[PDB]
């Protein structure tokens, strides 16, 4: 079940491919603008893309297999690059959500105070990253994509093998 | 079960490989070899289309599939259809008749006749071929043939004209590559180069748009369109007469066949959005080359430009999205085949004789040749869109499937009927005066031209079986186009909505 | 404007009733045909025209050219398809009733025909041929 | 010596480069990608533009390598992923036959004749047909012409390039290829001079003598290599994708 | 100071086993392979977290795992104990995951490294966080 209840809605259009990918499906994500207002109107921003960059051509740069899969690098895509629309980095702003199970959207930091443009979804239970990670949203059409985007062969690191690319990310309205 | 397609592929260049094994000296031998050669590989095609090629159905037929690199997923894939069958026919009877005209050829008889041999393998390859980068490899095999053909047998500006021949089809070719390279890559598990798979694939607009612009460079390279034509007039009017026939009958018609093969099939919404701007092209070229035509003092010269503005019907049925167009471009096909590579010939046996260039000092020509001045009449009359011919019936096929088009409304469609209207207004204006200016008017000749001067059994020969299929098929129409109404049909059915 | 941007577009459905109850067209429509803007006159003397050119379709009957039955029956089918379409359409309320019935039956023998040239059954197609014969005669007497 | 400095200082010189850029420095790829992409974007452009402006044979086939080195370079900056170094070798085997023949030409030319300018290649078909044809299939394989070996690793080093969305690399490559064309041509365009009067001497006193030499047996293990590989090139990458 | 931004989801927490030399670990994941071969090179992936959990260093970050020759002092003293072993530490398995706590003194002491430029990339006396996963031993062919 839903933790908190949807405010605004985002949605992501995936492609896997080398080296122009072809469309899979659709990814839709609902905000739970609510309980974290800061960080979901981050992350909706960087789907418009109203502030001038965003997740548009940007690539999931992390998938551990059976654990979660990471993206949200735009600037330079290994994990190193990404920036908030308000700086750089901006403070977690509180942890009452948990990852509750599949399909949870968190945010990904380097540590505490320093979450960025940089987002994970869970597709296990994890309840090790609760009080150390800002949840945010929750996969609620598309979760056959996002066990595909898992599924897909990686390299000696955690790169995919075949670039998964976010083609088009926006707002759908309801 | 048995491999037709391979063999027939194989068969000339693997012959002409073994001609070098020969240690007779001339001509006699090789040109014999050659010519049985030809006939044999004639008789195959013709057993081929008549026992194992169905007209009425629109499918691939004969497919033959042979991996050979794992890691492109390549394949060796061979197959024939509707549009293939009337190419691959009109390259074995136009080959096996230039093979036949280049028979006065005694300097370097072994190599001319392995690389004839050559040019009909490459060409029939291509023609024959359901994989991408066997598409590819079999347009690229045709450049060094080319290039040595025209370089050792050419006419005076020969080096020039062959190295602007190579380097204009490599420059097309790379573009040819580039989108075979991301039409191949574009699956998303693994590449994929067939093109039956490949015509079921779905692309956005903007990356259908770029492949349909790297297809079309090389096509309008290889196919003469405005301005990437430059490469025509030099090649074709300073080459050997029997290699014009593969170039003017042959060569120029594969720039379409890939046209209507990989731009209108593979990527039907690219061409839809590229096809209103094609037309205007085509149009613009019909004018510009019968405008050229005149303005070049140069037989072959204008002979060239002719077929260059001979192409824009074919540009037009190709762009006009209907049946009717598809079925007038590929008649077009066959009538400039047929028209263009016995133009060429003709100019080439009477130069032989007369060793003039210019027009304005070739007159009188009639009175020692007349035989050659009936065939040179007979064959403008059909350049000369004239009823009975089969170029007059393929440019109203165009006509009627640009009336009957349902993409533009009234204006254009106006605008364009008027246009190459024009164009048969300009078509009369200097072929007529090239007859004008060189069979016309009175010469005193040697007396020694009285006799033995003519065309003889052969030239008559070659000449005539050239003239039969176009009065056979300005008569009968669907002597050409029933082998094709179905499968174009077919590539019609991906253009309406679904 | 001057050119279409989209696909072109496929078969219009009829809106008298005139096509098959299960799927609402017919099996011998061909996309992309050329029919002229005439009227209701004008679709009147090309049906009975074109009812005409298919009885005149016997000779092409035979064992070797019934691919070409098929083309000219596709063609000409879609022909008066329409132009039955065009003149029901403006028909008098009193005569769509009948004109309607007439067109079902016709299709109904277009595509039994059709059914038969698939198989390459020669009696078949004679047989189905004579009772579209029949009723392409209706179809001219009631239109003349 | 330089057939050998050729042939075996890229060889050795790629291994190292290719170790010395994949184990010791892979922290620090987003420099050296792009210090070879400049390294191998001017050597192509360098290479393919002052060779048809050559006199020389020997320093034509010098401008040829140093065009030749930059397809090569695409292999280490590509990386092993899309494979890569598996596009190194199956092209520099290639690369080998193809100098190797066109240096054993050289070699047997100079030896009977005592040039090395290309203005007296002019007419050696008429006097020696076999060292023609073999010196004009060498020149045809490295111009990347599709019967022969040069083409299809060139194909194989483009594909590669194109998988990793190096596509400046890639279309500089085949336009360098196309400028890599006109020589390569040059010399078979003199070598098919039937003109006497444009043969030079040194080529009219030529005599083929009837023994074999062993140079015309090590050609003869490379002409029908570039030619008969072509088939081949499925065994091949097979043994250089299994390195890894 | 002169952190690298990488953004890495956290691993699950323990507690630590701390021991004579200072150092302190957990067996998240007990590896099934050959344990850590004295004088042997080895391919490991790590995570190097400062105190307060801000991360410094990754071998996820360069894309590879780290190749380190183990148990003669080629790294720091804490990393050698955790990974090779010795004084109450058994030796990590090949597909063995753990969390380390190196203690100053077992680090960089109370001197910072890699300082250049008017910055240092580890202050003095920092307590490490290392997640270390054997991947395994050094072979010159990958599969
Ligand atoms: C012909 C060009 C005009 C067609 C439309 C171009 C457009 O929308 O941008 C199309 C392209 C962008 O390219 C886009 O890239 C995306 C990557 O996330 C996807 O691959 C899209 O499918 C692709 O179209 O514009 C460019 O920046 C390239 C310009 C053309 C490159 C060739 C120069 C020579
Ligand atoms: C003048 C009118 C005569 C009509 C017949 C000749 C057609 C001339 C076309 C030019 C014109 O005026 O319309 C010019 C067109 C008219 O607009 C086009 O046509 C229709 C509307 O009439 C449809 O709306 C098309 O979608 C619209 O693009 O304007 C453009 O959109 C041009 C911009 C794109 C130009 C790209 C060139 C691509 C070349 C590739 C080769
Ligand atoms: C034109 C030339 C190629 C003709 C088509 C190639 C297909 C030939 C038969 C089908 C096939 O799978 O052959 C497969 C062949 C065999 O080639 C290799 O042979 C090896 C045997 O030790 C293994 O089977 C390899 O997997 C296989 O690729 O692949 C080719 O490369 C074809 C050319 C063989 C060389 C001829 C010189
Ligand atoms: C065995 C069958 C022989 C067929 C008749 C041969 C006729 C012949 O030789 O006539 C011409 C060759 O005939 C043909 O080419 C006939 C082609 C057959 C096509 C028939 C169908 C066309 C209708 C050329 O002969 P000539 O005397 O005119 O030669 C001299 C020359 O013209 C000037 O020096
Ligand atoms: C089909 C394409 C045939 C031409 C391309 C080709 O294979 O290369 C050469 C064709 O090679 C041959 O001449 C054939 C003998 C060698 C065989 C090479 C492969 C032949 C074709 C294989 C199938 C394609 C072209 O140059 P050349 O050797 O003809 O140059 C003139 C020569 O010096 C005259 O002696
Ligand atoms: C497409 C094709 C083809 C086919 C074709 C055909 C199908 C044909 C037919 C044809 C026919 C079925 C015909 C009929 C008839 C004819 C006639 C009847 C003729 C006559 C003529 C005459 C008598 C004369 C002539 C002349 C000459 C020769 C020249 C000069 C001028 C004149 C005109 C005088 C081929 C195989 C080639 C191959 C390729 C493709």
């Amino acid at each position: 079940p839903l933790q908190s209840k949807v405010t605004n809605k985002v949605y992501f259009d995936i492609s896997i491919g080398n080296p122009v990918g072809k469309l899979v499906g659709r990814v839709v994500i609902g905000l739970f603008g609510d309980d974290v207002p800061q960080t979901a109107e981050n992350f909706r921003a960087l789907c418009t893309g109203e502030k001038g960059f965003g997740y548009k051509g940007s690539a999931f740069h992390r998938v551990i297999k059976d654990f979660m899969i990471q993206g949200g690098d735009f600037d330079k895509g290994n994990g190193t690059g990404g920036k908030s629309i308000y700086g750089r980095t901006f403070k977690d702003e509180n942890f009452n959500l948990t990852h509750t199970g599949p399909g949870t959207v968190s945010m990904a930091n380097a540590g505490p105070n320093t979450n960025g443009s940089q987002f994970f979804i869970c597709t296990v239970k994890t309840p090790w990253l609760d009080n150390r990670h800002v949840v945010f949203g929750q996969v609620l059409e598309g979760m056959d994509i996002v066990k595909l985007i898992e599924s897909s062969e990686t390299d000696r690191g955690d790169r995919p093998k075949k670039r998964v690319v976010i083609s088009e990310c926006g707002e759908l309205p309801a | 079960s048995f491999p037709w397609l391979t063999t027939i592929v194989v068969l000339p260049i693997f012959a002409g490989s073994l001609i070098f094994l020969f240690p007779h000296r001339g001509n006699k031998v090789i040109r014999w070899y050659t010519i049985c050669i030809s006939m044999i590989e004639l008789l195959l095609m013709t057993y081929v289309f008549f026992y194992h090629f169905q007209p009425d159905d629109p499918l691939i037929q004969l497919v033959e599939d042979y991996k050979w690199i794992n890691f492109f997923d390549f394949h060796w894939r061979l197959g024939i259809d509707g549009l293939s069958i009337g190419p691959i026919l009109l390259t074995g009877f136009i080959t096996t008749l230039a093979t036949l005209a280049a028979w006065p050829v005694t300097r370097n008889s072994q190599l001319f006749h392995f690389l004839m041999l050559a040019m009909y393998s490459a060409q029939i390859g291509l023609f024959s071929s359901r994989d991408l980068l066997l598409f590819f490899i079999m347009w690229e095999l045709e450049l060094i043939p080319v290039y040595l053909l025209l370089s050792m047998w050419g006419g005076k500006k020969r080096l020039y004209s062959a190295t602007k021949f190579i380097l204009y089809t490599a420059g097309g070719s790379i573009f040819l590559l580039m989108g075979v390279l991301g039409v191949g890559l574009y699956g998303s598990n693994e590449p994929t180069l067939n093109l039956e798979t490949l015509v079921n694939q779905s692309y956005p607009v903007a990356l259908e748009i770029i492949f349909y612009i790297g297809f079309f460079i090389a096509f309008a390279v290889k196919l003469p369109i405005i301005p990437l034509h430059t490469w025509l007039p030099d090649t074709h009017g300073e080459a050997h007469y029997s290699t014009c026939m593969l170039l003017a009958g042959i060569l120029l018609k594969m720039g379409a066949y890939g046209l209507v093969r990989i731009n209108m099939e593979l990527l039907p919404h690219a061409h839809s959005i590229f096809s209103p701007w094609l037309m205007i092209i085509g149009t613009m070229q019909i004018i510009y080359a019968a405008s050229t035509s005149p303005g070049q003092r140069n037989l072959k010269k204008r002979i060239a430009y002719s077929s260059v503005s001979h192409m824009g019907f074919i540009i037009i049925g190709i762009s006009s999205i209907t049946d009717t167009g598809l079925n007038g471009a590929i008649l077009q096909i066959i009538s400039h085949g047929f028209i263009g590579a016995a133009l060429f010939f003709l100019a080439g046996t009477s130069y032989d004789r007369i060793r003039l260039v210019y027009l304005d000092e070739m007159g009188g020509i009639a009175i020692p040749m007349p035989k050659i001045f009936t065939l040179f009449s007979s064959f403008s009359m059909a350049s000369l869109a004239l009823p009975g011919m089969s170029g007059f019936i393929a440019e109203l096929i165009v006509f009627f499937g640009l009336i009957t088009s349902q993409k533009y409304l009234l204006i254009p469609k106006l605008l364009i009927t008027f246009g190459m209207a024009i164009g048969m207004i300009l078509t009369p204006i200097y072929l007529l005066s090239m007859s004008r200016q060189m069979f016309y008017g009175y010469k005193l000749f040697n007396i020694s031209n009285s006799s033995f001067f003519d065309s003889g059994p052969r030239e008559l020969f070659v000449s005539t079986s050239i003239f039969l299929p176009v009065i056979g098929i300005g008569v009968y129409p669907d002597l050409v186009l029933s082998l094709s109404v179905e499968k174009v049909e077919a590539i019609l059915s991906n253009y309406f909505y679904r | 404007q001057l050119w279409l941007d989209g696909p072109l577009p496929g078969l219009r459905p009829a809106e008298n009733k005139i096509g098959n109850e299960e799927t609402g067209t017919r099996t011998f429509l061909k996309k992309g045909i050329y029919m002229a803007n005439i009227g209701t006159k004008g679709s009147a003397l090309r049906l009975r025209k074109y009812a005409f050119d298919l009885l005149a379709m016997e000779d092409l009957i035979g064992q070797d050219t019934l691919n070409y039955v098929r083309r000219y029956l596709r063609f000409k089918g879609t022909f008066m398809y329409y132009d039955f379409d065009k003149v029901i359409s403006a028909a008098p309320v009193a005569d769509k009733p009948p004109l309607t019935n007439l067109a079902n039956r016709l299709f109904d023998n277009f595509e039994k025909l059709q059914e038969a040239v698939k198989l390459k059954d020669v009696p078949l197609t004679r047989s189905c041929y004579d009772d579209t014969a029949v009723t392409l005669q209706e179809v001219m007497n009631r239109m003349a | 010596v330089v057939a050998f400095l050729s042939v075996t200082s890229k060889v050795a010189a790629s291994a190292s480069a290719t170790r010395i850029f994949d184990i010791p420095f892979y922290f620090s790829s987003n420099e050296w990608h792009l210090l070879l992409e400049i390294l191998a974007i001017l050597s192509m452009i360098l290479g393919n533009l002052i060779a048809i402006t050559q006199t020389s044979m020997k320093r034509m086939l010098a401008y040829s390598s140093i065009g030749q080195i930059g397809y090569v370079i695409i292999g280490i900056i590509v990386g092993d992923s899309n494979d890569g170094y598996a596009s190194m070798i199956t092209y520099m085997l290639f690369y080998i036959s193809m100098n190797l023949g066109t240096f054993a030409c050289i070699v047997l030319f100079g030896l009977r004749t005592g040039t090395d300018n290309i203005r007296d290649y002019a007419g050696l078909y008429t006097k020696d047909p076999f060292l023609a044809l073999s010196l004009a299939l060498c020149l045809l394989s490295l111009g990347g012409l599709p019967p022969l070996a040069g083409f299809f690793g060139k194909i194989y080093l483009f594909w590669c390039g194109w998988q990793a969305g190096l596509y400046f690399l890639v279309l500089i490559g085949l336009l360098t290829s196309v400028l890599s064309i006109y020589y390569y041509l040059k010399i078979i365009k003199l070598l098919m001079t039937g003109r006497n009067q444009e043969i030079t001497p040194h080529v009219r006193n030529y005599r083929r003598s009837p023994l074999r030499s062993k140079n015309s047996i090590e050609f003869s293990m490379i002409v029908c290599v570039i030619a008969s590989t072509i088939p081949g090139i499925s065994m091949n990458p097979i043994i250089t994708i299994a390195q890894d | 100071l002169r952190v690298e931004y990488y953004a890495t989801t956290a691993e699950p927490s323990c507690e630590l086993n701390l021991v004579r030399s200072g150092l302190g670990y957990c067996d998240l994941v007990v590896g099934s392979g050959v344990p850590a071969p004295y004088n042997t090179l080895i391919n490991v992936h790590y995570t190097a977290r400062f105190s307060d959990e801000t991360v410094f260093d990754s071998s996820y970050k360069r894309g590879r795992p780290l190749t380190m020759r183990i148990g003669v002092g080629k790294v720091i003293k804490g990393l050698d104990q955790g990974i090779f072993g010795g004084d109450g530490v058994p030796p990590m398995q090949v597909g063995g995951k753990r969390k380390l706590r190196i203690p100053p003194h077992l680090g960089y002491g109370p001197e910072p490294a890699g300082c250049f430029s008017g910055d240092c990339n580890v202050p003095a006396n920092a307590t490490l966080l290392y997640d270390v996963t054997f991947m395994g031993v050094y072979s010159g062919n990958r599969a």
